């Protein structure tokens, strides 16, 4: 029993089954201070008693299921935006659920989920922008091209050489 | 993991118009926003988002640390 | 072409062979409408090559 | 085959009006499309649906002859060698597994509780094979046993965390997020 | 080298009384008569030679990575030319797609 239960409180499956047992109420929100708070929690999360999980055989076959169902082919777009997230979170532990117990015809709802989930971090991302600005040229109505870089230029011959063809020796400064 | 409650430089009480300024700054993105991704947002390379009369509508006066505190701090529900 | 055009049309005593002649253009397919198009979503790079804009570059290939 | 396609004159598009801020979208659909460490992911992904069974099934051949050490027997006096003769069919790898108590079934082992117990995180492999033994006499003649093997499992390899033998790639950000994993 | 009649083999030069004997392994003995009195010889600067260049000269107006230069080309009076810069003195080389080389060749 002790170490079923070591192995099992230290699994995350665990630990998410739970969370969503204390969402809906079948379990305190607070974590067990005595022994048959834990045996409560392991009962009403796994589904089994301890005893019994190692006189049969599944494991997966009757971890908690959420108490509200809610609908979730509102999820198809279709007090919204929270309703939303909550439809988010459910199915995604519905899901996990699934794919722990192999069910049938998974692959096409995780990937239908994927999308739905890939379109909810798009607004949730639009929630999470602090904002841009660029600096517009004045003169055109876009960002700044004016820069301050060298540009190359053929300087005329008379600013190296004289008139004689000697270089100049700019050595005599003139104060006025 | 949220806007601090007071200014980090100076300690004005940035905090309690920090829950409004976040909501609103929403909406006025939504407003400038435009035809793009919001996750290209900072790459637009055409937005003029300016948040000064927001800001000064909610009473925080034109101190430099903290507009640059309530604007430029990060908000840990929005990457988790 | 027009650099041939010209230089004929000057062997054969044109005074205004120069005319012929057209300037050098050199320029990127990349419009500013398709940069617009990557910030909404609707242009990836796959389809940027797709079009002929742009290649992928080995450096051996550089 | 020579091309075809054609586009349109380079006199008539109009980039006058770009600038350098807008070439980062160039940047961005670059990034898009790569990913960031998505060659990592393709790498392992082509290793273990790829890699490992081409090489079991054709690089590990084994084709050996060893000495018969034995001692009189009017078969054992009148042969001198047999012939090791065997190479692997099928070939696959699975998601990790975990026994839960003992004697258990193999239930799925998420990769937090493998960082947390100090476990490792490797999907077992299975391999099937066929065998011919030939053992040669004094005389001339030789004498060939076959025999086809079930499929079995004969280790765990690692998985990297996030590729397709991972248990966090039938997993929604979500569920990414509350299993301990870190969804970004 | 002198290659054996015989067994097409590299046949090995001596020296006998003012004459180049070549002798192979097979036994066959033959003397050459002219084209075989090269001892050795050795060539300078093949960094910087012409038959080296040959092929990339001859390349250079397609490579589009090649510096280009304002300069009418004398046969087809393209207005621009190849230049290149080859070998350790820094002969430079105009040279256009239509054959035409500066330096005549
Ligand atoms: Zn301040
Ligand atoms: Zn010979
Ligand atoms: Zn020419």
């Amino acid at each position: 029993t002790k170490v079923l239960l070591t192995e099992i409180l230290l699994d995350p499956m665990y630990d998410y089954a739970a969370t969503v047992a204390r969402i809906d109420g079948s379990i305190p929100m607070h974590k067990p201070r005595t022994p048959k708070e834990a045996e409560y929690e392991f009962k009403t999360v796994i589904g089994r008693t301890p005893a019994e999980l190692l006189s049969q055989k599944e494991f997966y076959d009757k971890i908690y299921t959420s108490k509200y169902r809610p609908d979730f082919t509102q999820l198809t777009r279709l007090r919204d935006e929270e309703k939303t997230s909550t439809l988010i979170y459910l199915r995604a532990y519905e899901l996990f659920l699934k794919y722990l117990q192999n069910a049938p015809n998974f692959n096409s709802e995780l990937a239908e989920f994927k999308t739905y989930e890939n379109a909810y971090g798009e607004q949730k991302a639009l929630l999470a922008q602090q904002g841009f600005y660029n600096i517009f040229d004045p003169n055109t109505g876009r960002a700044d091209q004016r820069t301050r870089l060298f540009e190359y230029k053929r300087l005329p011959i008379s600013t190296l050489y004289d008139e004689r063809g000697l270089p100049h020796k700019w050595t005599i400064y003139v104060y006025k | 993991m949220l806007i601090p409650v007071v200014c980090f430089t100076c300690g004005f009480p940035i905090g309690t118009y920090a829950a409004i300024f976040d909501k609103a700054r929403t909406e006025y993105i939504k407003t400038k926003m435009g035809g793009t991704l919001p996750q290209n947002i900072p790459l637009d390379a055409s937005l003029q988002i300016e948040l000064k009369d927001l800001i000064t509508a909610l009473g925080i006066p034109m101190r430099v640390c903290c507009r640059t505190h309530l604007i430029t701090t990060l908000d840990y529900r929005k990457y988790y | 072409q027009a650099c041939y055009k010209a230089a004929e049309a000057r062997k054969k005593g044109d005074k205004d062979w120069e005319k012929h002649k057209i300037p050098f253009i050199q320029n990127t397919r990349f419009t500013p409408q398709m940069a617009k198009d990557i910030l909404a979503g609707t242009l990836t790079l796959e389809d940027l090559v797709a079009q002929g804009i742009c290649e992928f570059i080995t450096p051996e290939e550089a | 085959l020579r091309p075809q396609i054609t586009y349109g004159p380079i006199e008539t598009v109009d980039n006058e009006e770009l600038t350098e801020a807008d070439m980062l979208s160039f940047i961005s659909a670059a990034v898009n499309s790569t990913g960031l460490i998505g060659y990592n992911i393709k790498s392992f992904d082509d290793l273990m649906d790829n890699g490992i069974p081409q090489i079991v099934k054709q690089m590990f051949n084994v084709d050996i002859t060893y000495k018969d050490q034995r001692d009189h027997t009017e078969i054992d006096k009148l042969r001198e060698s047999v012939q090791i003769q065997f190479n692997f069919t099928d070939v696959n790898i699975e998601r990790p597994q975990h026994r839960n108590y003992s004697q258990g079934n193999k239930i799925n082992l998420l990769p937090n509780k493998a960082r947390l117990c100090g476990l490792s995180y490797s999907g077992p492999v299975n391999l099937a094979a066929e065998v011919i033994l030939t053992a040669h006499y004094s005389n001339g003649r030789q004498e060939v046993k076959r025999a086809s093997i079930p499929p079995f499992q004969v280790s765990t390899f690692p998985i990297m965390r996030g590729s397709n033998r991972c248990h966090t790639h039938h997993l929604s950000k979500t569920a990414k997020k509350e299993i301990g994993e870190d969804p970004n | 080298m002198k290659i054996c009649k015989a067994c097409s083999s590299c046949m090995v030069r001596t020296y006998v009384d003012g004459n180049i004997i070549f002798r192979c392994s097979c036994g066959e003995s033959v003397q050459g008569d002219s084209q075989n009195l090269l001892v050795s010889s050795k060539v300078y600067h093949t960094g910087e030679m012409e038959d080296k260049y040959k092929i990339f000269i001859k390349n250079a107006p397609f490579d589009p990575t090649n510096c280009q230069i304002k300069k009418d080309c004398p046969n087809c009076h393209l207005d621009y030319l190849t230049q290149i810069c080859i070998g350790s003195q820094k002969i430079i080389i105009l040279v256009c797609r239509c054959g035409y080389m500066s330096n005549r060749g």
